[PDB]
């Protein structure tokens, strides 16, 4: 039954990724006064299926200058880690119940970094190399800021267990408790997922498709699936971390509905931000976190260390 | 450097407490209040002797006290206790927080009958 | 065990997708198609040449700050101790020293990129 | 001793032999130096977790801290050498003689 | 060489961490707390030479608890003899060792 | 480098050494070693040039390898004993690893090449600090763990150091390389006496440090880094050359100077332990060190080399900066033989 | 048994053999990342989940900087892979053969090395029967860095600040 | 006070992020030493029974040690109940 | 119009319902109609093992009670 649970976690995630592609198309179109895909299917519902079939029936090519082994491994690593990030999430019951559920996600994100780096280096082209090094800088900044922000927010929780996060947010929301950390965490998650205004690893205007310039057909679709799965997973993590849903042990489907609605709201906010804002420069992104977020993050970390002690509100250990 | 001396299998036998963790957790505060004497004697023996083989009789007395406590519960408050531990067993963490009504009925039954 | 099974499932699914990608479609490769892309013109040099890194100091500072976050991570458990005053003093000491490192680098212009 | 300790000690020995045998790059030897500390971390935590030395669980973290301090030092020296010579080759570090 | 500033000033900088039988958080005992305590109390105040000469029994028990070499030798000998016996069909394991029993709670 | 940064780096080097010398925990001793190296690298790279950068790189590589081996020895010792206190090590393999690591940190042969290379690479102040302090710390660790030292390995490395220092100093013309090979030979003598009397090790350390400080400060005063550069000092300030000559005579072990006291006491102590061949070989081999000290003395003070014409302007000008404790170091390095029995106070 | 820890240890040694044969810093970093993940797995099986996750995260962050530095400082026209060069392939094969010989001898008999004696038996055998309760011993010992270990925190923070100062001074130039 | 006011006005117009960061840090350093609930947090951390309360052997001269858990002698968490 | 976006969002939401509800149903199916036991600590794991031992069917979720003690 555990393999059945793994399949029930994997396949709906991929379907939701495809329909998130469709939803982003239509939302951006309507914000841009267009309609978006509404021809392929009823209200454009077969567009993701058509795109997937076209991509996986199109010819893939390995560049003559490429290192083939790491050229093939990178999409595998990206999609594998994108699917693996979902296993500790409680909705309201995690597939894999971990005692340290957050450090696992941090480590797996830091590992998912290397997919774009190795695809850019393996492609053996200048645009791919530029995209890879932009990824390096972006990962530096967002990694330090994300680590400290998560430390503080979970210090308000008592442990690194997301079910314990639910129990903590039984009454009120971590957005009510710690909204500045929530704002900075949202920005850092945008940077982590490489979304606008921080879509610099693959910046179409500056680089011709960035790190995945040489990727085509099936391998490219895997990078796209990994990116969108990471978007949804990070928005789900944000919803669990800051917008705690009320949980009924005897009817857990209500938590699932609330969590899905909050995650969809956050993902649509991601698409809204992409439609709204221009693109950063990566030096300005590094200077944004290091020179603005990092001092405030350290001050808020000190404040959230002190606050439970001075108010006698330290959370239970277990 | 010597032969390790072990109790035989015949004097390790005792009447077991064959209730589950949920049943034990439901009647846990009442058990700790009612059978405090043998349990504390056994724990003192275990921490002083530092040897399992030296406190077997105390363990058997602990088992006897637990069996007597559960028989007293069974003779008077079988139904409220069954409802209480059935509520406790459902929770994955076996939380006392979700069963404050069945716990109230069980406490009322044991306070009046016993 | 369960985590190993999940990892194996994910890697197997990704590898199967790659295998379907590289074998299902019709293949037709020649020298011009597989040549490197530089917007229509042949690259002058090679992509394996050195690529100057203008934020080299920030990467080393990032290594040190990663150490700092590793030190700071066990704080949720450290707040369960009876020596709350000592624990609070040490946590604030570590964070103040990290802030001092950041301020020193900022004032000495280590956060600025090379020109 | 179990074979896990044997494997970790063999890994340390391999990483030490790698550092003592340069090829061309200083970066490769820096990577070999980083691996030795990884093996030390693994060995120390395996020993401490097996003996339940509770207060010793903080030692591997300090080990990692000074590990990355050494890595930072090596990277700084490598950038200075690369600025001086154009490559991180250890053959260029031959101005001083014994 | 060794300037015992800790002993002179009454400070405790690393003596808390030197041994595993000292004060541990939540009174968590070490794996070989009893053996280390016995060896330390034997060797206290007599110096290194006399400690090695005379507390060798305590030190050997301590090292045996730490590494479990003699115990592993005994277990391996028993396993090898049992495997040889079952190879020729001269030994039949009991059902409670084969998994056909109800263990104790 | 800002003066505040330089003094804080010196304070951090001294803090690392003091942490090593006061800690009772192997982890804290390793931490002190790491802090010392981390703050010592920029001191080597203070005056930036390719030679200084190369010297710092070689020093960092050597010390990092030694630290890795030292931590491996600590872990192996912990595995077989469960002890973190610095005492007699419980595993011979861990003791051998620790001995090799500390010998590499000191520069004992065959781990010596980095000593002349780095000493030539770095300036005179950096070389002085390097030699003195970076010999000060690992010798403290060795004195603490002496009772588990393998006499064969320690004496082998010590005799190798003596021979190699003598021969290298014979060949060199550069003053910094000469000082480095002298350091190698003196470290050989000290580690040779180490497995018998840590008090004699400390006595030799003190006398060597005094003589090395006097010699390095004299070189800084004369601003001479080569033999021919030192050959011009007699025409500007002949007193410094005479003081350098008597210091060189002392460093060669000639009675009745201070340099004879460590050799004499070490030979006596090793003889008390029924060692004759080793003291005789060590005494005979030091004649190479004496020879190249005498060759340096011939060029600087006992003969007059040709000079140049701008030395007249140099005559017209006067030395500004004052060396601190230079007369005291010169007196202590030549005239403390009658005060030998103070080693009991050193005990 | 299932020999999970032994298999992971073998993979750890294989990754060490790779990045020690030193094809090029890209593949050396790849091998070191693999070794870090496998060591995380080993110590997770032995009990320390926080320590495993921390070492994996720290080395993942550290190898990111190494990649950027080898792209700039330690790159050549044709970066070397294990089969590209005869020396690298020879070192890789030597390490693999030595590891395989040690594993075979250890599994077949109680292999006593010239340095240490290793017994071929269960890593599950060497474990302890006792158990903790309602807390993690590793987590409590690590969190004791602040109540205990005030001195360690002081020296560690001072070392990190001095390291920042040092890396600023080394790369100053002029 | 005029120089301090001018500096604060200039910083609040140029670096509000840094002004807020320093204010939050200063309040994090100072407030715990003044709040009367720090000792309450210490007591709550002490009152948590992680391990078993091993009983003491009664010598007949232990008047402050309860014989039963519900006896009046011993620590009381009535303060924590109403908190 | 903007409500033509909803069917895609509806499909995505329906897809996201499947993982959590499926996990809850599988946990209740494989734990005898009850929540899957959470064992974050050795005490909880030992409770589960004792439940397996006393059940007599090698399933911890098979709970026994007063009818079992007598
Ligand atoms: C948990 C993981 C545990 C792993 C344990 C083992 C690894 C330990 C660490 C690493 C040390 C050993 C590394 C392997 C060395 C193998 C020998 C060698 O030189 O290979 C060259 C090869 C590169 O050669 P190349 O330059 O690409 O080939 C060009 C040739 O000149 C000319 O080639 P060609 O043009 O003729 O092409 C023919 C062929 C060339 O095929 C190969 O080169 C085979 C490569 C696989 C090794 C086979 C033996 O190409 C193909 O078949 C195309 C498909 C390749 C994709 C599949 C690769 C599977 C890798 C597994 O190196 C590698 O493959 C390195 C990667 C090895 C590890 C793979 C897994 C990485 C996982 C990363 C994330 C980890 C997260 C968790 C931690
Ligand atoms: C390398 C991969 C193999 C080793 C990984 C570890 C496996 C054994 C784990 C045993 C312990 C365990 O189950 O712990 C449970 C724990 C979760 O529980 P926990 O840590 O909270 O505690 C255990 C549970 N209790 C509390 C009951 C004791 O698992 C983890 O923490 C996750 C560890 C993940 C380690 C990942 C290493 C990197 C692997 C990345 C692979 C990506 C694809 C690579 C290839 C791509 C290209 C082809
Ligand atoms: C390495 C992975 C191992 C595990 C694989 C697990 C299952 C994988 C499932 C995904 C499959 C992805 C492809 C989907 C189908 C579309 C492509 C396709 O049909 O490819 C097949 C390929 C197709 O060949 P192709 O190269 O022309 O592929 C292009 C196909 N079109 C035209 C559709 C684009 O078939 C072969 O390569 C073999 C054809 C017959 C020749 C047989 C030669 C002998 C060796 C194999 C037979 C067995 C020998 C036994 C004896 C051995 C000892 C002597
Ligand atoms: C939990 C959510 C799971 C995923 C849900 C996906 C939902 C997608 C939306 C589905 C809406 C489909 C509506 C039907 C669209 C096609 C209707 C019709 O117009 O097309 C037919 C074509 O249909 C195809 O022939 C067969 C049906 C395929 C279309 C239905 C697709 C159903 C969903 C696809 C699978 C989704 C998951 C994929 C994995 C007619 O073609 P045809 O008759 O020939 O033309 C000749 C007609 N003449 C003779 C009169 C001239
Ligand atoms: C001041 C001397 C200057 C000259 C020497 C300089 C040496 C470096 C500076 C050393 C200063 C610190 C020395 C004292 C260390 C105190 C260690 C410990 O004993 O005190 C702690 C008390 O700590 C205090 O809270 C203050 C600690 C110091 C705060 C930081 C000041 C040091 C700043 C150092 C700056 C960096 C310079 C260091 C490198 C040169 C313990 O409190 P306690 O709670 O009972 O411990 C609980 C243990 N239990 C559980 C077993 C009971
Ligand atoms: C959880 C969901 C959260 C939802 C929130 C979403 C917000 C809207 C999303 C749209 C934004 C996404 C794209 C924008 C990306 C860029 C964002 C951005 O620029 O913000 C950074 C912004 C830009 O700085 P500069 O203009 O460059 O000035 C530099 C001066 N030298 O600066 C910042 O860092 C803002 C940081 C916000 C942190 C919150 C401020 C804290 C307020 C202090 C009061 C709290 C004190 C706590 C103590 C209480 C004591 C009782
Ligand atoms: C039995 C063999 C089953 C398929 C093995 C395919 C391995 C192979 O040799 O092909 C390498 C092939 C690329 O070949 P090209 O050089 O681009 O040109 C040929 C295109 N068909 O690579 C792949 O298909 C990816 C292999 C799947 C990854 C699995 C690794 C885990
Ligand atoms: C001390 C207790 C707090 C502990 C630490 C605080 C948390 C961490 C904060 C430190 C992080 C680093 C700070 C770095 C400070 C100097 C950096 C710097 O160089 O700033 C300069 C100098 O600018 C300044 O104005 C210095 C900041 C002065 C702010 C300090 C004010 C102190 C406030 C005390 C409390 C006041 C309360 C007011 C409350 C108002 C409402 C909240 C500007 O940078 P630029 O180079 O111009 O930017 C790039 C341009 N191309």
């Amino acid at each position: 039954m555990f393999m059945i649970n793994i399949l029930s976690l994997i396949i709906p995630i991929l379907l939701a990724v495809a329909f998130l592609t469709l939803v982003e198309r239509k939302v951006l179109g309507y914000m841009q006064l267009r309609k978006g895909p509404n021809v392929v299917g009823p209200y454009g519902l077969l567009q993701p299926i058509a795109d997937a079939l076209k991509l996986f029936t199109k010819e893939p090519l390995r560049p003559a200058t490429s290192s083939i082994s790491m050229f093939i491994i990178a999409p595998i690593l990206a999609l594998s880690l994108a699917l693996t990030m979902w296993v500790p999430l409680p909705m309201p019951y995690p597939l894999i119940n971990m005692n340290l559920g957050v450090l696992f996600m941090l480590a797996m994100s830091s590992l998912a970094v290397y997919s774009i780096l190795w695809s850019g280096w393996a492609s053996n082209s200048k645009y791919a190399l530029i995209g890879a090094l932009r990824a390096v800088a972006q990962t530096i900044s967002y990694e330090v800021t994300l680590a400290i922000i998560l430390l503080s927010v979970l210090l308000m929780n008592g442990s690194y267990t997301l079910s314990t996060l639910i129990t903590t947010q039984e009454h009120i929301w971590m957005i009510f408790t710690s909204w500045p950390l929530a704002m900075m965490w949202f920005i850092s998650t945008l940077a982590e997922t490489n979304r606008a205004p921080f879509d610099l690893t693959e910046g179409e205007s500056e680089l011709v498709s960035g790190f995945n310039v040489e990727y085509a057909a099936g391998p490219f679709a895997m990078f796209f699936m990994a990116e969108y799965a990471n978007i949804i997973m990070m928005n789900a993590f944000t919803a669990i971390l800051f917008l705690g849903a009320s949980h009924d042990p005897h009817t857990p489907e209500l938590y699932t509905i609330n969590f899905v609605l909050k995650t969809l709201a956050l993902t649509i906010t991601f698409l809204w931000i992409r439609a709204s804002y221009p693109r950063f420069r990566y030096d300005q992104l590094m200077h944004l976190l290091w020179k603005s977020f990092l001092p405030l993050t350290l001050a808020l970390c000190m404040w959230h260390i002190s606050l439970p002690i001075m108010t006698a509100s330290i959370p239970p250990q277990s | 450097p010597g032969i390790v001396e072990l109790p035989t299998l015949e004097d390790l036998k005792v009447q077991e407490v064959k209730v589950s963790s949920s049943v034990l957790k439901a009647a846990a505060h009442h058990y700790g209040a009612q059978c405090d004497k043998p349990n504390k004697e056994f724990m003192l023996c275990r921490w002083e002797e530092k040897d399992p083989r030296r406190c077997l009789e105390e363990g058997k007395l602990v088992n006897q006290c637990a069996l007597d406590f559960f028989r007293q519960i069974k003779r008077h408050c079988a139904e409220p206790f069954t409802e209480y531990w059935t509520c406790i067993d459902y929770s994955g963490l076996q939380l006392f927080r979700h069963c404050r009504k069945q716990q109230a009925k069980f406490d009322e039954c044991v306070l009046d009958k016993l | 065990m369960n985590i190993m099974l999940t990892l194996l499932t994910n890697v197997t699914l990704a590898s199967l997708l790659v295998l379907i990608a590289f074998w299902l479609p019709q293949l037709n490769a020649y020298s011009e198609k597989t040549s490197p892309y530089e917007c229509g013109f042949d690259p002058m040099g090679s992509a394996r040449l050195p690529f100057s890194m203008k934020f080299f100091l920030v990467a080393i500072t990032f290594l040190l700050f990663d150490l700092e976050i590793a030190l700071l991570l066990p704080l949720p458990w450290a707040s369960q101790t009876n020596n709350l005053k000592t624990m609070l003093t040490m946590a604030l000491f570590l964070l103040i020293l990290l802030a001092a490192s950041l301020a020193y680098e900022w004032t000495q212009k280590g956060l600025e990129w090379a020109e | 001793m179990p074979l896990v300790y044997m494997n970790i000690i063999m890994a340390f020995a391999i990483a030490l032999a790698g550092l003592l045998m340069y090829r061309s790059h200083l970066m490769s030897s820096l990577l070999c130096l980083e691996g030795m500390m990884l093996s030390l971390f693994i060995m120390s935590t395996l020993i401490i977790l097996n003996t339940h030395f509770t207060l010793a669980n903080m030692m591997p973290i300090i080990l990692l801290v000074f590990a990355a301090c050494e890595a930072a030092l090596g990277l700084s020296l490598l950038v200075m050498v690369s600025n001086t010579y154009g490559t991180d080759y250890v053959q260029n570090l031959n101005l001083l003689q014994c | 060489p060794f300037f015992d500033v800790q002993k002179r000033l009454g400070l405790d900088l690393d003596r808390w961490m030197t041994i595993q039988s000292a004060e541990q958080p939540h009174k968590i005992p070490g794996r070989c707390h009893a053996f280390e305590k016995e060896w330390i109390e034997c060797a206290h105040g007599i110096g290194g030479i006399r400690a090695e000469k005379e507390c060798k029994i305590e030190f050997d028990d301590f090292v045996e608890c730490l590494l479990r070499q003699k115990t592993m030798k005994r277990l391996s000998a028993i396993k090898r003899q049992r495997d040889k016996l079952i190879k020729e069909g001269k030994y039949t394991p009991p059902p409670h060792h084969l998994g056909k029993e109800d263990p104790r709670p | 480098m800002n003066p505040i940064i330089y003094t804080t780096l010196i304070m951090t080097v001294m803090s690392g050494t003091m942490l090593v010398m006061i800690s009772s925990h192997w982890l804290l001793i390793w931490i002190g070693f790491e802090m010392n190296l981390l703050a010592m690298i920029p001191v080597l790279m203070k005056n930036f040039n390719p030679r200084a950068t190369e010297a710092a790189t070689k020093y960092f590589l050597t010390q990092a390898t030694a630290s890795m081996m030292l931590m491996m020895a600590i872990i192996i010792n912990l595995l077989y004993s469960g002890q973190w206190t610095i005492t007699k090590m419980f595993n011979p393999v861990a003791m051998t690893m620790m001995t090799m690591a500390l010998a590499m940190k000191l520069g004992l042969s065959p781990f010596h090449f980095w000593v002349p290379e780095v000493t030539q690479g770095i300036s005179l102040q950096a070389g002085l600090l390097l030699l003195t302090w970076q010999k000060l710390a690992p010798l403290s660790v060795l004195c603490q763990i002496s009772q588990s030292i393998n006499p064969n390995l320690m004496l082998t490395m010590a005799m190798l150091s003596i021979l190699i220092g003598g021969w290298g100093g014979l060949n060199q013309t550069q003053l910094r390389k000469i000082m480095a090979y002298s350091s190698i030979a003196h470290m050989g003598w000290m580690t040779a006496v180490l497995p018998y009397n840590t008090t004699m090790t400390i006595l030799n350390l003190l006398i060597y440090i005094t003589m090395t400080l006097a010699m390095f400060m004299l070189l800084i005063h004369s601003s001479a880094t080569t033999t021919l550069s030192l050959s011009h000092t007699w025409n500007k300030m002949p007193v410094i050359t005479s003081l350098m000559m008597v210091t060189l005579l002392s460093m060669g072990g000639l009675p009745p100077l201070s340099g004879f006291m460590p050799k004499w006491m070490i030979i006596q102590e090793m003889t008390k332990n029924e060692s004759i061949i080793m003291p005789t070989l060590m005494a005979m081999t030091a004649l190479l060190n004496l020879y190249f000290y005498m060759r340096l003395a011939y060029s600087s003070s006992l003969t007059m080399f040709p000079s140049t014409n701008n030395m007249k302007m140099k005559w017209q000008f006067e030395h500004t900066k004052q060396m601190k404790l230079l007369p005291t170091m010169i007196v202590l390095s030549t005239l403390v033989l009658p005060m030998t029995p103070a080693l009991s106070s050193l005990n | 048994t299932m020999y999970i820890a032994f298999i992971l240890s073998t993979i750890f040694v294989i990754g060490f053999v790779g990045f020690s044969s030193k094809p090029s810093p890209i593949y050396g970093g790849l091998g070191l990342i693999v070794s870090g993940g496998v060591g995380c797995g080993i110590v997770l099986n032995f009990g320390g989940s926080f320590l495993g996750l921390m070492v994996f995260l720290i080395y993942l962050g550290g190898m990111l900087v190494v990649f950027g530095y080898t792209t700039a400082m330690a790159t050549e026209m044709y970066p070397e892979v294990w089969v590209s060069n005869k020396t690298v392939f020879g070192a890789f094969v030597s390490g693999l053969m030595m590891e395989f010989c040690m594993v075979y001898y250890a599994l077949k008999e109680e292999e006593v090395e010239i340095i240490f004696k290793f017994n071929g038996l269960g890593d599950w055998v060497i474990y302890d029967t006792g158990d903790s309760g309602f807390f993690s011993e590793e987590a409590m010992g690590i969190a004791a860095l602040y109540s205990y270990g005030t001195w360690l925190v002081i020296v560690t923070g001072w070392s990190l600040l001095i390291g920042v100062v040092v890396i600023m001074e080394i790369t100053r130039g002029n | 006070a005029g120089r301090i006011a001018s500096f604060l006005k200039n910083a609040w117009a140029k670096e509000p992020v840094l002004v807020a960061s320093f204010a939050i840090g200063g309040l994090a350093i100072i407030l715990p030493s003044l709040s009367p609930y720090t000792n309450y947090a210490i007591r709550i951390n002490r009152a948590t029974p992680y391990n078993y309360p091993v009983p003491l052997r009664d010598d007949g001269n232990m008047p402050d040690v309860p014989s039963h858990p519900q006896d009046p002698q011993g620590p009381s968490l009535e303060w924590l109940k109403n908190l | 119009m903007w409500f033509e976006i909803l069917p895609g969002i509806a499909v995505m939401a329906a897809c996201l319902f499947i993982p959590g509800m499926a996990t809850a149903h599988i946990h209740k199916f494989t734990n005898g109609g009850k929540e899957k036991r959470v064992a974050h600590f050795s005490y909880q794991w030992n409770l589960m093992e004792r439940d397996r031992c006393i059940s007599g069917v090698n399933r911890y979720h098979v709970t026994k009670g007063l009818e079992n003690i007598d």
